[PDB]
């Protein structure tokens, strides 16, 4: 039933008795469910030490998983460059997927196409696929450039890219200058983030590696810019905003932030902004490079030290305090420019901040996730707030990583109760956050079940999710938000904070019971 | 029309080279009510062109993702790479009742992660040891499918023995699925796969049985797959008319309840595309009778309510008449305040198997026309039907190319659009009103008397809202 | 008793059952506390429609008030110019009050003096309070600038502030080139806002009233900005920043923004920034002034066009989609620069995000207060959002001023059930939200007592606080955030729809209750 | 360091000033001298405050609003005059309570008449009486309204006391006017003065013919603790543990009947001697009851209060005494071991209003720590005799401080953690000094008793240990 004037979406529709006799009759009537008890009785186990356990013990199965696969990666790289199309040689189910998994978390038209392989190219290959693909394409979209990845049933099969996409212009489907950059990248190799460093180094060594003998490393006085996997696009302006406030020339390569947030004024961009094939190819006559995201960028960082023979700077994920100024004062060395008063005083007002708001940070226990070097950024900028990261979950981390991440936390009291974990997915982490509980999660949506599950052993037990990460499906317009440098510790500073405040706002709302603490005044 | 719609269609076709051009010229058609054989005016059901941004999924996506996913009580193994089980984790909104992580698990995401040793050395010992960790954590499951994902078919492995294996060891149904991407052209042969996966591991383990009490009135709903609420905003009115619903296939369904289909008097598809291979299986071998209803919108509601009512007795369909005057004035309010708001407002639909033809009636409801409809893996029975559903002279377009949808867009400017989210956001910059008609745009339910006044709701908060005023700078 | 690893604070310690039972003890022993039966039947009278009415039939008591006096907005108005002292004549208790007031607000130190007047000042006037007051006022914190307001107590005795300062010039306590603007601040009339207009007409007088000779409109070709009682920074910050996309030359009267977040860097600043004596005594050169909240600025703009001869044009706060673009394109024909592509961009994205969100803000229902262009601002811009502002309190607002936002709801499908109230406080509001009850509120930290009321009568008819306003106490670095501008809308609107949706996830977090609708994606 | 050093530190910061203040601020500031046991010899205090010089200082209205009255949680209050004192002090400090806000209790709710023009001109006497009659309609539950006289009721000749009586007979209620107008006095503690003697007058003998209190020979009251942060709550647990029987809490957490029962108790247990000394000498000589002063602030000065209140009663009390004493000792004994490692030798300058500036040094120096220096705002000439007994000597000793006084000292001083108020916090974060509001508790506490000398331990830890302090200097700047 409806009320004209009041309509009821499932929530709360679905809560009118006639609907919960119907369910409980279907339920009794045919599902053969377990009885209530039981299943109250299993939950309880699963939040247990002993279950745990047994958790950790699993070798083959994988649930709730923390990534994603590489063509993911490689498509995100690809739209950060000018009118490029994204373009997986293989079956379209993929590109499906990974074009709706963009749109949910950018909220934005994403384009890339599939050349539509079928079991038949499994038995004589894709290469037909690819000759139609290109020039179809080409025709129809009109992008400058066709940035190739791979599915993994074109891995499997074994498509010879490279020789793929030569024939294609010999037989005459594209032109022969037409850039087609390509790259492989194997579904069960790595995840996401390799991907994007996959795609990238194609790009890079496409544009460069038969033409390096006209370079001379620093003619051009800038400092190319490598930000990989990238999600939020405040971390693309603020990088471009800082470099600009230094007078500092650079590349940034890769930058899909125009096309990830074309203006709604009557018209559809297919394609905005992006680094230029110019840009690409002048990048061997960069002072230096700077990988942004180091721990997922090694690929590309053996091309730009072995082909442009630059020396890439070891630095961290500009995040938080300590490595914001390392990332500056590495940028001012090379360039030649001082760091300016502006970037001093914002500067200046972070720690103010932190100075503001330490007493409700202090001691406050966090269990988080998300790729390597986002983790151990938001892992330093914790310690630095006097915060303790109990748990700290990279799925697709490894052991030089870990170690790293280890390190840092030894070298500061607030670690001493922190452990790393690589290889696990968030079923782990749930038994964690059970039995080993935080005050708070930070990470990505999929942390919501987590939140879910907690509360119903009790709110004694809840563990509140902060949303920071990828992908983030249930809140609107995060992925504007910024994490890197002064500007996005400030920005994580006060999510934090206040995610505390307004969680013990929530403890204290209680008429006569806990509102003695419910203070106008934090 | 007529003319100006077949002038749009070689127009925007000129871009193409011509081995696409001459393609998908045989996917666009004009609907003309002197030609009622879909097969004589348009093709369908066809690999897609190489490059040009189709809308469509995979066959993994249609079996798992469509039919096997919503089965609550099971746990269902994503088997191979991880992508495929972490993009369709909990995007499709088939609701449920049940303890996630005990005794259901749609929303979670099991799976094998592949890495390259899986690939050189097989997946099959990966497999059974999977199995037996499944079983140690999740007790409660009530049986497992494996759904294959790209590589499992290419590498040779056989997960029909590691399922009849590990089946007989623990005594469990291990359901193999080999709904590899690669097959088919589309979603639609991941639901034939997925409804023979059924029929040949599930569904004929009762035969055996008869313990089971049944009624004269006992239906199941094939192809509801419960969208928003959708499957139990539709058992509330089979209900309320005196019949018993005994299973839901697989909106909110448990296993036990599709072993119990088998011993119904009559099979309600609402899905045809999805589902008829088994409604068609079950009436060979069980003699159960299958029909075809509609529940979008109050007309073909209560046309169904009265057709489905007519299969039965006197008492059932006077019980139809009580239900159809119980929900008469709530129905009527909805178009009494949203009609006016609606009325002479064009649509425009892409979709994927069903619903590009089902709910016109629906939008006919509330005053709007349907000047263009498609489908994304429809099969020429399907245009069959939706050839009568449409008006004359309305634009068809089968596997429709992002290029192809936008061009027609721009021509034919309508005032409402309904497709999916890789469309959304597209036509929302364009200065058109978008309703997603997969996810409801997390609205709805959109079936029966109930889900209407959501979707009249929803229809009229979108087409009328203040932002499509404002796109354009008073300063341009 | 306390565990020296897990150390609890008053929440939860009181909740131990030693504390406890001491507590129920206390009160059954002396307390002579109303029986509970007969505090839950009070309380849930004080929900109804009956109570409601005899609460709006109140003349004389003010419960829960939503503004200041004047003196706290002439101090803020005096702290936006360069070295400049706010001083208040009177007595010390109320500079205690305004500084703790701001200091809360916005976590940074707050100048300001008294002349600790006292019972001997009421019966022969301050006069010699001024003197030695500025005297070591200038020779203490060595202002360029002292700007003279009144104190209640100082206001109803009959202080003549220019013959004291007069006064003092001529017996040589502060040399007589050194700058003193007053204006009389009696807290009896109007409010907070009043006490900004006061000040900031009495500065200007003071720079150019006797000065006008030499002075013609439009000389200086810039335009001239006055924000008024503003506390938020990034709307300082978005003011400058859009005026100089478009290549506006401008000049911001009291400017605050440099001395409310002065960098922690190892010294304290008790100045900074600011609008200089030059700007003030240039202002009349300007082509225009553009009052930005003009409600309560209505002094300031009689001098401005009775004496600088602007024609202040017609233009409501810069709050939201509409009123933006009225603002830009008026700046445009005033400065004959063109509204530049970058801006054109920003709009076009808050028009995106409008409609990405469209479907979740649609028919929410908001109860809101603040002041009135603040108000209004909100007003619209819900509006335009589809939204329905069903309370709208302004106890500092007038009847010509609900007459405006009348009209404005009229014009709208979405101001169909919309009421504005002028004069009525937070009780008022509290007994609104009980009998028509809306989804939320947005106002100031005040509102969180309300949000206590709702629940405590039922989750059901709990009313969430969305914090939008001054003061906000109870979070941390709000007053870091935007209102103004396309920039304020994004942050607005952001925030607006995610609240609405971290309520959803709160409704639908029951495992086998409610959690069918806890979507991933929304 | 030195006492020569200070001295010269004291006479250099006073050459800013005009000669007039420069002589006055001398007599207010002092450095602590063992062989010197009277303040009437070293310094003066509970002046008034010299213009312009930016005093930390409140008013009578804050003193007897803010502090005294405001937290007696049944009652209303009624901020009389312009809508400003009420609102600046809406729910500012906090007193704790239990209670149901809006219908049984109204502490951090905002009564006021609103002044507009009119009343000044005519006055609000008609206006309060009509007030009293709509809070009885609207808040029916309140047990008693007071009247906190805001700065234009005097100056303009209302006559609050009349309506007092006037209402209070027609509606058989306890109708309290207090004068504390914000220009009286020089400071809030005339506010406390005026406060108390509107108790006396208009409450206290309320009950004085009344013979149906059950009374036991261990009723006592705690006078003059407001329950900051529950303060009052964490020691009132401690005397009752001793066999105690806490009538009365004055007035944190207080209600009227409390206040109303306190002239049958057996013995006045005074924590801040500045705001309730007043009305504890009147008790004295009008009932009889004889009142002691004491101290909770760490474990020493808790343990030494114990056994002084303890040997005012008889061995039964005494041993229950050392009972609560061996209970609480492994406990405290815990914060000392992990705490006070992180913070002995640490150096400690303190401001804050009345009684605290002496009252909280035991429990720095049983972490281990310094108190340098120390002020206060409004305190009298006995509160400094208090002090030098607490101080060691040649530290700096402040009243009525100023702003630039205070900086200055701090700039010469360099102490590890500074603790004071909300207009003082912010400006030394800034300079890289560890700070800790002592009179909000940064919204922490309790710090009363041996459950808040651990969240004190815990909070002067956290604040001068944190990572936050040594990034104050960006590496490029050295
Ligand atoms: S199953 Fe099919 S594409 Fe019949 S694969 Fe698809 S939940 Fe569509 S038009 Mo998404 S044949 Fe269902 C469908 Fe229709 S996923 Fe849903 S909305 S009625
Ligand atoms: S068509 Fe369908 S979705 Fe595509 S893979 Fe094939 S089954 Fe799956 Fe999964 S893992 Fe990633 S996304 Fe592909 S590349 Fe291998
Ligand atoms: S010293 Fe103390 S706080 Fe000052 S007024 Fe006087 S009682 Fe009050 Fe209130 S309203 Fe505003 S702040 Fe003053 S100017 Fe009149
Ligand atoms: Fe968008
Ligand atoms: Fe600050």
């Amino acid at each position: 039933s409806q009320q004209v004037d009041k309509i009821k979406a499932s929530y709360p529709l679905f809560l009118d008795q006639d609907y919960k006799d119907m369910l409980a009759k279907k339920r009794d009537g045919f599902e053969e469910k377990y009885p209530q008890d039981k299943i109250d009785e299993v939950f309880q186990w699963t939040t247990t030490k002993e279950y745990q356990e047994l958790n950790f013990q699993r070798e083959a199965l994988t649930v709730n998983p923390a990534k994603a696969c590489q063509p993911l990666g490689a498509v995100l790289c690809a739209l950060g460059f000018e009118k490029t199309m994204p373009y997986v040689h293989g079956s379209q189910g993929c590109v499906a997927y990974y074009r709706s998994y963009f749109n949910r978390h950018f909220r934005e038209p994403v384009s890339c196409v599939s050349d539509s392989m079928t079991e038949d190219a499994a038995v004589f290959g894709g290469q037909q696929n690819m000759k139609d693909g290109l020039q179809n394409c080409k025709a129809t979209y009109k992008p400058d450039m066709i940035a190739v990845s791979t599915t993994c049933m074109a891995e499997v099969i074994g498509d010879d890219l490279n020789a793929f996409i030569n024939n294609s212009k010999k037989e005459g489907f594209i032109p022969d200058e037409f850039p087609v950059p390509f790259a492989h990248t194997p579904a069960f190799v790595g995840s996401h983030v390799t991907g994007w460093d996959n795609m990238f180094e194609g790009i890079a060594r496409y544009f460069t590696l038969k033409s390096m003998d006209d370079k001379v490393v620093g003619s051009n006085k800038k400092i190319n810019i490598v930000p990989g996997f990238e999600t939020y696009l405040g971390n693309f302006r603020v990088i471009k905003r800082m470099l600009s406030e230094m007078g500092v020339g650079y590349s940034l390569l890769s930058d899909p932030e125009e096309v990830l947030d074309t203006p709604a004024d009557g018209q559809f961009r297919m394609y905005a902004g992006g680094t230029t094939q110019e840009e690409m190819k002048d990048a061997p006559n960069a002072l230096n490079t700077v990988l942004l995201q180091p721990w997922h960028l090694e690929k590309t960082k053996k091309f730009v030290e072995g082909t442009w023979k630059h020396e890439v700077p070891k630095l961290n994920i500009p995040m938080g305090l300590d490595w914001t100024d390392e990332f500056l004062m590495k940028v001012s060395e090379i360039s030649g420019q001082p760091i300016p008063a502006s970037l001093t005083k914002e500067r200046g007002r972070l720690v103010d901040m932190m100075t503001d708001s330490h007493t409700w940070l202090h001691g406050k226990r966090f269990a988080l996730w998300g790729d390597p070097d986002f983790v151990m950024g938001l892992v330093k900028f914790l310690l630095e707030l006097g915060c303790e990261p109990v748990h700290i979950l990279c799925h697709n981390g490894n052991k030089r990583w870990k170690k790293a991440v280890d390190a840092i936390l030894a070298a500061s009291p607030y670690g001493k109760n922190a452990t790393v974990y690589i290889g696990k997915d968030l079923w782990h982490l749930r038994s964690l956050v059970f039995t080993d509980k935080p005050d708070f999660m930070i990470g990505n949506s999929y942390g919501k079940f987590i939140q879910r599950d907690t509360l119903h052993k009790g709110k004694e037990f809840e563990v509140p999710l902060i949303r920071i990460g990828f992908p983030i499906f249930d809140r609107h317009h995060l992925h504007r938000s910024t994490t890197l440098g002064y500007e996005g510790a400030m920005q994580i500073l006060t999510t934090l904070v206040n995610s505390i405040l307004e969680r013990l706002d929530e403890e204290t709302r209680g008429m006569q019971a806990t509102d003695y603490n419910h203070d106008l005044v934090r | 029309s007529r003319e100006e719609v077949e002038s749009l269609i070689q127009e925007v076709l000129e871009v193409y080279p011509e081995k696409a051009r001459k393609d998908r010229n045989k996917h666009l058609a004009v609907n003309d009510p002197a030609v009622t054989q879909s097969k004589k005016c348009i093709i369908s059901n066809k690999k897609s062109q190489p490059g040009l941004m189709t809308i469509r999924g995979c066959a993994y996506a249609g079996s798992k993702g469509v039919v096997w996913g919503p089965i609550k009580d099971m746990i269902h193994i994503s088997h191979g790479p991880v992508g495929c089980g972490q993009y369709s984790r909990a995007g499709r909104r088939n609701y449920y009742i049940g303890t996630t992580g005990v005794n259901a698990f749609v929303t979670m995401n099991f799976t094998s992660d592949f890495q390259e040793k899986d690939i050189v050395f097989g997946g099959d010992k990966k497999l059974a040891k999977l199995i037996d960790e499944v079983e140690t954590l999740f007790p409660l499951n009530k049986g497992i499918s494996v759904q294959s994902e790209c590589p499992i078919g290419l590498i040779g492995d056989d997960i029909e023995s590691v399922s009849k294996v590990k089946g007989a060891e623990l005594s469990k149904t291990i359901v193999p699925v080999r709904c590899e991407g690669f097959r088919g052209v589309s979603q639609s042969l991941g639901h034939h796969i997925a409804n023979d996966a059924v029929r040949d591991w599930v569904l004929g383990k009762r035969d055996e049985d008869t313990t089971f009490a049944s009624t004269p009135y006992d239906v199941a709903i094939i192809g509801d797959y419960n969208i928003g609420g959708d499957a139990w905003s539709s058992r509330i009115l089979l209900e309320e008319m005196g019949l018993r619903c005994v299973a839901q296939w697989s909106g909110d369904g448990s296993i036990s309840e599709i072993e119990l289909t088998p011993k119904v008097k009559l099979n309600l598809v609402h899905c045809y595309r999805s589902m008829n291979y088994i409604s068609r299986h079950m009436e060979e071998k069980y003699g159960i009778p299958w029909m075809e209803y509609n529940f979008f919108g109050p007309t073909k509601t209560i046309e169904s309510l009265r057709a489905i009512a007519a299969k039965f007795d006197e008492s059932i369909q006077k019980k139809c008449e009580e239900v159809i005057a119980k929900y008469k004035p709530e129905w009527e309010a909805v178009v009494a305040k949203y009609r006016p708001r609606l009325e002479g407002k064009r649509v425009m639909l892409y979709i994927g198997g069903l619903r590009p033809r089902h709910v016109i009636g629906a939008y006919e409801d509330l005053g709007m026309e349907v000047v263009g409809t498609g489908y994304e893996f429809a099969h020429n029975d399907d245009y069959d039907r939706t050839m009568k559903e449409m008006g004359d002279s309305t634009l068809l377009y089968d596997d429709v190319t992002g290029y192809e949808f936008e061009e027609f867009v721009k021509r034919i400017k309508p005032d409402l659009i309904g497709s999916g989210i890789k469309e959304k956001f597209i036509f929302q910059k364009m200065g058109i009103p978008f309703r997603e008609m997969h996810s409801w745009d997390y609205s709805g339910p959109y079936h029966g008397f109930d889900g209407f006044a959501i979707f009249a709701r929803d229809m009229d908060m979108t087409l009328n809202n203040p932002c499509w005023k404002k796109l354009q700078a008073p300063w341009e």
